[PDB]
């Protein structure tokens, strides 16, 4: 059994948390 | 810059609130209360929060003359300070005395 | 340190939502604030983004949407009705911008009444075009969302 | 009943917070009102509450007095 | 039936928004 | 599907969405019993995940979630 | 009373066709005269009104119109032919407006040559858009002029 | 006689490719050089010419073209694909023009950043319109290139 | 029947209006 | 299959050209 | 017009090339060499081609200072002219000497 769309959406919520922290780190590295 | 004090008056320490000036202070009118304090002490802002004023001459820009006259009655009823003078600042930089108009 | 004010008398706060440099880069290079742009192009880009997204709720959620309706023959009426709906919403926004313009704006943009009318005009063309472009990509989402070359012969 | 019970100075203070929220929202403080948002006046608050009370009264009873009598059969 | 539906679209939808825009011009432009 | 027969069926990396493919390449990168074109994995991760004891796609999914949150913690 | 002249050397009459206050409100707030408008938006609104009505005579009266032709198979050809006809009439108007602009205009507008070219540009986009909009609403007049919900099932 | 140089220190040669008077009338009345035009109209006309020709290679040469495909049901997909392809090429040109505009141009045009943004906006609207107009004439070239009146009855 | 109809459309319809517009530019612009 | 192909169009085609346009704005504007 | 010699200098007879000035001479800087010839004599251009200098003071506008210096060294190495003065020309018309500085 493969992975449905709801768990891919949960992985995208987790990646959004990761993307926010990457977006904060890259800008404060740019200072 | 746009809210520069007259020479002789120093700014009280306030951390900035959201209740202060709006676009009317840029385009129509704003107001300025200038008083003299003998020490550094803590007064409630008329727009929310608390500020600390220093010994000497302190000036504060407000959106509204009733905000200034409420600040003035707070200084009288708490700190016995009666030399507040209230100016109306126009956006070109003109300053006129509107309390005490008698002197 | 994070919440400062610069001008402590103006009723505003310098906060990481306000004062971090990537949001200031995003907002100051969103079209209405992007430097070196005529108001017409600004309204055009705002219109294209808006009119592209405005097609979507009308075609998924509107009165012509179901799988219980009549073939996908109703789907072309759905795309056409959603396209007209997004254009008339852009027309109402154009009416809003140009009634704002024609009574004589006072605002922090340095647009005149003529500048906001350039914005209104760009808004209308960009919005109707964004509606039309979203409708064309919605018509083309059959071959877009699969490998079209492969089921077709020759 | 909102206009009838709740009165003016609540709504005036609420509109002052709304005025602050509009002048500090980017992409939107560039759109300005020509007439300043204030709360409705005291007499206007009474009149708009009366107008809604009256419109709702008449349409509620007209709907009743027509559909209950037409639905007798 | 005996209906002009385009007339309903004009005078109940288009023309009142037309009229409110015209009264907006009447009540907001100075002179 | 690879745990049921590790010696015949080939490891799969990920699937392909490239709109440039014609019909020959669409059927060429599709395996037998598959429903579209994929990449056949040549990196040994299935053998890695078998020896370290992953037996389900759900354990692979919680591994994916844990590595995204561990990356989020390090940023 | 009704007819004055208010400069009797100038060969004109001030008449209730001329000088009624709602007629002056109408004419003075048609888009070529409505104050606070950049010439492009004046052209845009003039084009939209004109290009919208220009689709009509070509579709009802053109070479592809009748009930003795081949089904509504020719009706899509009628709508497309009238659409192209109204856009090319708008293109001829654009050519007219921009030949007016490029030879250097002297008129009671305070448009320049550049201002009349903005009017020509807005005329073209608005006119072709008004043709396209009248074509889409003419495609939609089947469901528009009936209660569409009610014959379709489910 | 034909290869003059007028400013001999400026590295130029006034040649009949350069200094024939009909070539100067052609180039100096091309839209970017045509006097009396606002930059928006120049961009609009450049866009319409480019977007009209840009449809063609995508519909003849693109991935949906052949007589060995599935009836002429695929030809509507071909016309739609070429239409979206020409509009996205115009969008990329608009992006190019406005990345040129937003960074501050220094050129022989007397356009500012705002004038080049007007040109970018006109380029986008004209190019998408030229693509749409070429798509509509390529929906109509069956009846356009025959005597359509004549094979229809009544 | 050997016909190029698009060429008839170019030089009998489009190109004469093109030519009158170009001649209008030739006869109505100063210097 | 289990594909989000619209995401492939966004992040492999649209978002790189988006990013190069944004980086062009970063590297070519004075202050 | 845009490239005007100082009064006293005459232009050499050249049929004008494509190696010469570009937009930088309009917008950033250009350079000007003036020399003194006793006769009309044939010299190679630094930008390609051949020109003839007339008797008197000859002025020539070049894009770079090295083109002017190479022209001066060619005039020394072939035709024995050592009074070339190389100037830097701004787009507003302000003139300064850059060769020789010492005199
Ligand atoms: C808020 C409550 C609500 C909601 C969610 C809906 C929703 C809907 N109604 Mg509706 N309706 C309502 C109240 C509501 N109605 C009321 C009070 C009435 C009056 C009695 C009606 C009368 C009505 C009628 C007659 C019909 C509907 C219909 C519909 C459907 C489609 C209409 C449409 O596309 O609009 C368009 C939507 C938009 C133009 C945009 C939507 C707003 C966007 C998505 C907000 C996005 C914000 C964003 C996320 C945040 C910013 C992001 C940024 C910071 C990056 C839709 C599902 C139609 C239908 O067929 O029913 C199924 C229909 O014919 N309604
Ligand atoms: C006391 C009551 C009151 C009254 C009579 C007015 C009256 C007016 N206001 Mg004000 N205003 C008020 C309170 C009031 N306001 C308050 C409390 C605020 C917040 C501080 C504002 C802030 C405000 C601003 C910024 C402006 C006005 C303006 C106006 C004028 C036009 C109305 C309008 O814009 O349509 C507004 C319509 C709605 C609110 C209905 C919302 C419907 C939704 C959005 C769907 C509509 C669809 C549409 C196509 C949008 C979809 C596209 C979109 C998703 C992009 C009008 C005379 C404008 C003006 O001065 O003209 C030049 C103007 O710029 N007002
Ligand atoms: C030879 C002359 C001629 C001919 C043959 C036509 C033929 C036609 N005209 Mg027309 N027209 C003409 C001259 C002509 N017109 C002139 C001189 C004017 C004044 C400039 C107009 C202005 C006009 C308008 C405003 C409309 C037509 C419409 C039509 C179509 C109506 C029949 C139909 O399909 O029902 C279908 C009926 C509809 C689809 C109407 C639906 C309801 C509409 C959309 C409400 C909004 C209409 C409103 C009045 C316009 C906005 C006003 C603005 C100020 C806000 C028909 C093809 C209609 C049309 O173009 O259809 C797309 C229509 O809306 N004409
Ligand atoms: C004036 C006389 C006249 C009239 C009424 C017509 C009418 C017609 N001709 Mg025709 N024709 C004429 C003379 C005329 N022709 C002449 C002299 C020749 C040359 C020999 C031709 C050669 C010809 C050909 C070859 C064809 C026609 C065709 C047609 C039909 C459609 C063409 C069309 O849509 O045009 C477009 C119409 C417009 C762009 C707008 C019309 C004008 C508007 C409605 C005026 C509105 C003013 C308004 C009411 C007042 C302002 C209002 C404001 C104050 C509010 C149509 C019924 C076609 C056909 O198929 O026949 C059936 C066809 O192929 N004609
Ligand atoms: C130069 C070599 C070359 C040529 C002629 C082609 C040609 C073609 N390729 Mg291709 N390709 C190439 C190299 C080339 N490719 C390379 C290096 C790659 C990378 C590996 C690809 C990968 C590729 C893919 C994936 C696909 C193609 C496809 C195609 C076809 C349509 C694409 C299209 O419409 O573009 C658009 C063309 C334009 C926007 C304009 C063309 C340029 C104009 C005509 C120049 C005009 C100049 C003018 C005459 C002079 C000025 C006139 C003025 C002075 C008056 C087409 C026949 C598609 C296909 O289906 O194959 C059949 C397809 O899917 N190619
Ligand atoms: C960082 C490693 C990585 C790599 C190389 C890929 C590669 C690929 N992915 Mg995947 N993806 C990843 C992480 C990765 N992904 C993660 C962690 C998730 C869970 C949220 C996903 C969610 C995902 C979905 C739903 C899909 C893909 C798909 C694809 C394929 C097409 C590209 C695409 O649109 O996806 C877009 C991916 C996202 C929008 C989220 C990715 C988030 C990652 C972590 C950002 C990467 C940042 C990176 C570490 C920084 C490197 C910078 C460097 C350039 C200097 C492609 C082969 C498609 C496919 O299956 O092909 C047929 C598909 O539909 N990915
Ligand atoms: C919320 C919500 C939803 C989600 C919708 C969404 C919005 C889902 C999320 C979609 C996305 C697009 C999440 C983004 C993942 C991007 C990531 C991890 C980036 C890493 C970049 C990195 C490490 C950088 C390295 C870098 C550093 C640091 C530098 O210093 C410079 C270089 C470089 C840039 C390379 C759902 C609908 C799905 C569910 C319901 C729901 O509520
Ligand atoms: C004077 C008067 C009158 C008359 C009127 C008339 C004459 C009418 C009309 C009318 C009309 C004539 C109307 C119209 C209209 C229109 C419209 C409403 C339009 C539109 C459009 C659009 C919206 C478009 C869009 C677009 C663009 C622009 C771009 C791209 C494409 C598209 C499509 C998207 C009477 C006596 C009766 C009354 C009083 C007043
Ligand atoms: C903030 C942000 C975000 C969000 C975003 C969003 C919200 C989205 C989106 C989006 C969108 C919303 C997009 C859009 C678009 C669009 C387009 C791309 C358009 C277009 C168009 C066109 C192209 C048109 C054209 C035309 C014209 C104009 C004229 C004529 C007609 C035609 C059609 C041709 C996030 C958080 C996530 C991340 C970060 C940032
Ligand atoms: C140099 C020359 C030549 C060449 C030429 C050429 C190259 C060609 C061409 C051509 C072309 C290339 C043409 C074109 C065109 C076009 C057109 C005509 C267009 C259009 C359009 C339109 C009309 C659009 C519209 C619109 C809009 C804008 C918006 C909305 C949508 C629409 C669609 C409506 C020769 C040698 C031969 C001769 C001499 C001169
Ligand atoms: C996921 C994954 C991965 C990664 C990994 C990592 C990087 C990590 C990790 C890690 C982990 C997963 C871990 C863990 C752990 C656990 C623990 C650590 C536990 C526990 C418990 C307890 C209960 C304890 C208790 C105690 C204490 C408290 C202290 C000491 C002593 C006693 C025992 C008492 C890999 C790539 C390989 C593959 C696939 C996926
Ligand atoms: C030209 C024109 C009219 C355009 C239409 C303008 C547009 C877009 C919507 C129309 C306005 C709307 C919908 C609301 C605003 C009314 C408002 C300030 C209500 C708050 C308020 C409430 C709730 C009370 O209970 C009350 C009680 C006693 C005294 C005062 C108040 C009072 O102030």
């Amino acid at each position: 059994m493969l992975i449905n769309n709801f768990e891919v959406a949960g992985a995208f919520v987790a990646a959004l948390i990761a993307g926010f922290f990457a977006l904060m780190l890259s800008t404060t590295l740019g200072k | 810059q746009a809210n520069s004090l007259p020479p002789g008056a120093s700014s009280p320490i306030f951390g900035g609130s959201t209740g202060g000036l709006l676009r009317k202070a840029l385009v129509e009118e704003k107001y300025l209360i200038t008083w003299g304090s003998k020490e550094e002490q803590v007064f409630e802002m008329p727009t929310g929060g608390a500020a600390t004023m220093v010994a000497g001459v302190n000036g504060l820009y407000l959106a509204r003359k009733e905000q200034c006259h409420a600040l003035h009655r707070q200084l009288v009823a708490k700190f016995k300070i009666r030399d507040s003078k209230i100016y109306r600042v126009l956006p070109n930089g003109e300053q006129t005395l509107i309390y005490p108009k008698d002197g | 340190g994070m919440v400062s004010t610069d001008d402590f008398q103006v009723g505003t706060l310098l906060t990481p939502v306000n004062n971090s440099p990537f949001i200031k880069f995003f907002i100051n290079n969103l079209p209405i604030n992007r430097p070196g742009l005529d108001p017409f192009f600004r309204g055009l880009e705002v219109g294209m983004a808006h009119g592209y997204w405005l097609f979507g709720p009308f075609v998924v959620l509107g009165p012509l949407r179901l799988t219980a309706f009549r073939p996908p023959d109703i789907e072309q009426l759905s795309i056409l009705a959603a396209l007209i709906s997004a254009i008339v919403v852009v027309v109402a926004g154009t009416l809003a911008l140009s009634l704002y313009a024609t009574v004589g704006p006072d605002d922090d943009t340095k647009f005149g009444a003529e500048g906001w009318s350039r914005f209104a005009g760009g808004w209308l063309i960009g919005g109707g075009g964004g509606a039309l472009f979203a409708a064309l990509l919605y018509l083309f989402r059959g071959p877009l969302l699969v490998m079209l070359l492969g089921i077709i012969p020759g | 009943f909102m206009f009838l019970i709740s009165w003016r100075g609540y709504w005036q203070e609420l509109i002052e917070t709304l005025v602050w929220a509009h002048e500090r929202t980017p992409l939107a403080n560039l759109v300005r009102w020509k007439d300043k948002p204030v709360a409705m006046s005291i007499v206007q608050g009474r009149l708009i509450g009366l107008a809604h009370f009256t419109v709702g009264y008449i349409l509620t009873y007209a709907a009743f007095v027509i559909a209950s009598t037409a639905g007798l059969s | 039936m005996n209906v002009y539906p385009w007339l309903v679209y004009v005078t109940t939808l288009v023309f009142p928004l037309v009229s409110l825009a015209a009264l907006f011009i009447l009540i907001e432009r100075d002179t | 599907q690879w745990l049921t027969d590790p010696t015949k069926v080939k490891p799969i990396a990920h699937a392909i969405f490239d709109p440039h493919f014609g019909p020959g390449a669409v059927k060429a990168f599709t395996p037998e019993g598959g429903s579209g074109p994929v990449n056949i994995m040549y990196s040994g991760l299935y053998y890695f995940w078998y020896t370290i004891g992953i037996r389900h796609n759900s354990e692979l999914y919680e591994g994916a979630i844990f590595l995204i949150l561990l990356a989020a913690l390090f940023l």
